[PDB]
RNA sequence: AACGAGGAAUUCCUAGUAAGCGCAAGUCAUCAGCUUGCGUUGAUUACGUCCCUGCCCUUUGUACACAC
């Protein structure tokens, strides 16, 4: 067998996380899948990647998709990059040592926000569920967990060490206390959720769902109801859409990023900047107090609208700097694996330019959209073909690209070995041939088809070509020297989705729009055979290198291996729980790699049809697959722009109360003799006392008082076990238990909580142990029972006076209503019949 | 009145009856009482409470009877010694 | 019998959860861990009946 | 598996006494010139004196001293 | 030559029982290298406990009161 492991992943420039910025012409750290990407803004190419030695398919990764780096945050003092992953695990990365050192996990969901301060060296994490967990990097223990939200965490701010402010994915905002571990105030923000939170020390800004921000002011007011956090202003006009992340920097500008390609920048002002504006508003109020209340209902006092920034791809992450307080520079990561650098000049008054400057762009190494098809040359030269038109030429030994072109709505690509030319298939009915040494648009045949083409293949010579389309046609093409021409077009019954030419150059299989695979003789077009029984249109057709067996699979998640000689089958194998997309063959052995929509690439054998290897490189869809013609490395093209290349290699009741009785009363007799010490110390002479005998560490860890710690063991003993575990206690502990009740009687609050339980327990011990308790002479026992009988009777009479008052008091309330509201009846036998009908009736099961 | 609806719920069991009996006594001693004489309309609901209290009155008075076993224990020990 | 002139039942309004032991929950104050516990308590009780 | 001394029921004291005195007769006249009638008279008379030469008295103080070694 | 009441390790057994003793029959299966009945003699030691090893049940009291 073999063990193939992935070498690297490419086109992973910007994943779904917030980036961070490094000073120096700055540097930028973005997110990758199971990695993070770090480069220069100036050059753009990678300088390092942060991962351990874990490839999927090896002993490290198991049967699950890898954790996407869904958040990262870096501090420039310790050079620690705290990354949040998709399964709630928390990793921290040394930048110079490129190694993870601590690996916590406390969340069951993906980590949304991370904010960590090196001033106390603490790490605060926020996930997609409610829990905010604060770790410390010096003790590696989850110190205090903040759990009061209901939906999620999306806002985040830590203010030293007494408060914490967070917003959830339902429109409500919390403030907690450090010391008291609980919340203080909650306040709803919007009807929908409040995504973004940016904080300056005076104002808190929170966006909503319908292009609405709320400007809130914090205070250190100790009032119970209000004044902790107020809601004076609402500003509008971001877009029609709403923001997700808001961030602010000083010399006094802040920005909000939407989901509709729109970053909006607004300027906040200060005291005299708004106080002169207040006089300007007072000049507006003069031109009763209608305008003054309209100046209190307002947002031009703080929010000065600077400008908006319109991108073309969906804006994902943004962090921004400023240089010399005149040029604010904004870094952007798009939906695609592309980086935008936006620089805006200002003189603290004017936007100074209509559009932001694109001084730095990273586009030449990503994928820019979803990649659709792959090409592998004979000497390991890769090509990638995407949807919007990025045909990129990659080399494995560099792990980089050479150049990229523009090629329309391209779908498929086949590589001609002769001259190293690339045949390209667009969704438009046209063909393209692109060269390496010369230019690209030499001879691109327009109007070759009407509808969308879906499959291309070629002969082993390369001079003959086939184009399968949804025009219910397949067209044969030949190259005459320097242009392609059509040779033979066959109409068919349905749309054609997958075409493969045989490596023996004798067969040409066609996947129709039905569940039919019809294979023709390549020499003659003579309708050799048809296959049927897939229940869905077939997406991938393969035949072996020696041309004995056909391997096909459709969207109904099964591989139905056929026989090329007779049209029989060998194995119908269900796998790949979403839908099977593509099948590729090893060029020397009967082995087929299946890539599918559920992010799994499986390697099977053609002689046992069991899973020999299972690959879990990523989590999104796998669009195409490719296998090298001589070596055997497998290239997988993903939906999230990933190119993975796989190079091959005890106690009992009664006893529990006894230890409770022995521990507490030795502590009780400990404090009793100590109380007699200070009565003999600080009264007569001086006398250096015992200086507080220490309580037990078992007592002080839970911090239960010794009367209480004995007491709840009585509740923990069950009701039928108590009568038999109370006679296992001998008379020496009986004298202790009488001393225990005489000490818990001094706290009347503790007695009345479980007074009938104490009454049942005490008057069973003394009832059973009566002969020893009476015929043992002790003045202390005479005093202790005298204290406990007079106090238990007084406590029982106190709770019996309340019961008997409520019985007699509310019987009066009943009988007063029964003469006031009740209209009584004179007719005695008719009244007693009516009361029997008006009385309560209940049904019970009986036996006659 | 809504507290008295919740007070009837707490009186149903035999552990929370001390809180339930204190709250009804709070209505008739600690509150504004002549105002509470004025207001009708709840008196059907308050009548469903009372035979639970008479069970709890008879149980507690039986516990007073079991508390005089100590009075026998103190007298007989004093007589013997 | 006094338990037959009132046997305590389930809550008259969906925002509360009454129980047989006389105590009563309310939905909008309960923690999600305890609400999941009371979900599991009512699930195995209804599976018994 | 430590030995722990426990006290003994009066019925068990009778049952162990009769079992040890009979075996003391049977083991003494195992292969000897004396028969069972002679040695049971020798075992019972020595047991009544507590003269520590019968098998039954020799097990009485041995089982106690084993129990006396760890109370 | 083996053999002086039988090693480790295992199995069974609570009263007309274990154990010992003879007599009779040979029942459409099974049994003569034995099987099945019928009598005589007739004990020790638990008859409690869930501590260990197992095996099962229960964890809304719903079967009507009281108690809990």
């Amino acid at each position: 067998y073999q063990r193939f492991e992935q070498a690297a992943a490419f086109g992973v420039i910007a994943s779904n996380a917030n980036c961070v910025w490094i000073p120096a012409p700055g540097q930028l750290i973005t997110s990758a899948l199971e990695d993070v990407n770090i480069w220069d803004i100036k050059t753009g190419d990678l300088v390092s990647k942060l991962s351990d030695g874990l490839p999927p398919g090896a002993s490290d990764a198991r049967g699950a998709k890898p954790a996407e780096c869904t958040y990262l945050e870096a501090h420039k003092d310790t050079d620690l990059l705290a990354v949040g992953y998709a399964d709630g695990v928390i990793k921290v990365w040394d930048l110079m040592s490129k190694t993870v050192l601590l690996n916590f996990n406390g969340h069951k969901a993906a980590i949304t926000l991370l904010q960590f301060d090196g001033t106390g060296t603490r790490l605060i994490s926020g996930s997609k569920d409610s829990n905010i967990i604060v770790w410390d990097l010096v003790g590696e223990v989850g110190l205090y967990k903040l759990r009061s939200h209901k939906d999620s965490i999306t806002g985040f701010w830590c203010q030293g060490e007494d408060w914490l402010i967070s917003t959830s994915k339902d429109g409500m905002i919390k403030l907690w206390d450090l010391k008291t571990h609980q919340c203080i105030e909650t306040h709803i923000a919007h009807t929908g959720e409040c995504w973004g939170l940016a904080v300056k020390d005076d104002l808190l800004i929170t966006t909503g769902t319908d292009s609405q921000v709320k400007i809130w002011k914090l205070d250190i007011e100790n009032d119970k109801m209000g004044g902790k956090l107020t809601e004076m202003g609402i500003f509008e006009k971001q877009s029609k859409q709403r923001g997700l992340k808001i961030e602010f920097i000083t010399n006094s500008f802040f920005y909000i990023q939407n989901a509709d390609k729109t970053i909006e920048t607004f300027r906040i002002r200060x005291x005299x900047x708004x106080x002169x504006x207040x006089x300007x508003x007072x000049x507006x109020x003069x031109x009763x107090x209608x305008x003054x209340x309209x100046x209190x209902x307002y947002s031009s006092f703080i929010l000065h609208p600077f400008q908006t920034i319109r991108s073309l791809y969906k804006i994902k992450s943004a962090s921004w700097t400023t240089v010399s307080s005149s040029k604010l520079e904004l870094v952007l990561t798009t939906s695609s694996n592309t980086i935008e650098y936006y620089s805006i000049p200002y003189e603290k008054r004017d936007p100074t330019s209509p559009a932001p400057l694109k001084t730095h762009t990273i586009e030449l190494q990503g994928q820019r959209t979803d990649v659709r098809s792959i090409d592998i040359s004979d000497d390991n030269k890769l090509l990638a073909t995407a949807s919007n038109g990025s045909l990129k030429i990659w080399n494995i030994k560099t792990h980089k690209c050479i150049r990229t072109f523009e090629c329309g709505y391209a779908l498929t690509c086949k590589f001609l070995p002769g001259g190293l030319l690339v045949i390209l298939g667009t969704r438009n009915g046209e063909l393209q041939l692109f060269d390496l040494a010369s230019s690209s648009l030499l001879d691109t045949i327009e109007d070759a088809h009407d509808a969308a083409i879906w499959s291309l293949d070629l002969t082993s010579d390369g001079k003959r070509l086939v184009t399968g389309s949804a025009d219910k046609t397949v067209k044969f093409w030949d190259f005459k020297v320097l242009k392609l021409h059509h040779d033979t077009t066959l109409e068919l019954t349905d749309d054609i989705l997958c075409v493969r030419v045989s490596p023996d150059d004798r067969y040409l299989a066609i996947s129709l729009l039905d569940n039919t695979v019809k294979v023709f003789f390549l020499d003659s077009m003579k309708f050799y055979l048809s296959l049927y029984g897939h229940k869905l249109p077939v997406l991938s057709i393969d035949i072996s290198f020696d041309s004995k067996m056909i391997i096909t699979s459709s969207a109904d998640k099964n591989i139905k291996i056929w026989g090329l000689d007779f049209g029989d089958c060998h194995k119908s194998l269900f796998a790949h729980q979403d839908s099977i997309m593509n099948v590729k063959f090893l060029p020397q052995s009967h082995n087929f790699f299946s890539c599918s929509k559920d992010a799994v690439v499986k390697y099977w054998d053609g002689e046992k049809f069991e899973c020999i290897q299972k690959l879990y490189a990523h989590q999104s869809e796998v669009w195409a697959l490719a296998v090298a013609t001589d070596g055997g490395f497998v290239v997988s093209s993903s939906h999230d722009h990933s190119i993975r290349i796989w190079e091959e290699t005890s106690l009992k009741a009664g006893e529990r109360l006894m230890e409770a009785l022995d521990l507490g009363i030795a502590e009780i007799e400990g404090l009793e003799a100590y109380n007699r010490d200070m009565k003999l110390x600080x009264x007569x002479x001086x006398x250096x006392x015992x200086x507080k005998p220490q309580g037990n560490a078992v007592l002080i860890a839970v911090n239960k008082t010794p009367e209480q710690y004995i007491m709840d063991t009585l509740l923990r003993i069950r009701m039928s076990q108590l009568e038999d575990a109370l006679m296992v206690m001998p008379f020496s502990y009986v004298l202790k238990f009488l001393k225990f009740i005489d000490t818990v009687m001094q706290n009347k609050t503790l007695l009345h909580s479980h007074l009938p339980l104490i009454c049942k327990n005490l008057f069973f011990i003394i009832k059973f142990n009566h002969k020893e308790l009476v015929s043992q002479k002790n003045e202390e026992l005479k005093l202790q029972i005298n204290r406990v009988k007079t106090e238990l009777r007084s406590a029982l009479k106190s709770t019996e006076d309340d019961l008997g008052f409520n019985v007699q008091g509310l019987k009066f309330v009943k009988q007063q209503w029964n003469l006031r509201h009740n209209y009584e009846f004179v007719d005695e036998y008719d009244q007693q019949e009516k009361e029997s009908n008006s009385a309560r009736k209940r049904v019970f099961g009986t036996v006659i | 009145i809504l507290l008295m609806k919740r007070c009837r719920d707490w009186n149903t069991n035999a552990k929370t009856h001390t809180i339930a009996q204190r709250t009804i006594r709070c209505i008739l001693m600690h509150h504004n009482i002549a105002k509470l004489s004025e207001i009708p309309g709840m008196v059907k609901i308050v009548d469903a409470i009372i035979p639970y209290t008479q069970r709890h009155f008879t149980r507690v008075d039986n516990l007073v009877e079991q508390s005089y076993i100590l009075d026998y224990a103190l007298v007989e020990m004093d007589k013997l010694f | 019998a006094p338990q037959e002139i009132y046997n305590v039942g389930k809550a008259e309004k969906d925002g509360e959860i009454r129980l047989k032991n006389g105590v009563a929950m309310s939905k909008e104050e309960l923690t999600r861990e305890d609400k999941n516990r009371l979900r599991r308590a009512l699930k195995r009780k209804r599976s018994k009946a | 598996a430590r030995r722990q001394a426990v006290d003994v029921s009066p019925l068990r004291r009778v049952n162990q006494a009769i079992a040890l005195l009979t075996i003391g007769a049977r083991e003494a006249a195992f292969r000897n010139i004396k028969t069972i009638a002679e040695t049971l008279a020798e075992e019972l008379i020595n047991a009544a004196k507590g003269s520590s030469t019968s098998y039954a008295i020799k097990k009485k103080d041995e089982l106690e001293r084993v129990a006396k070694s760890n109370r």
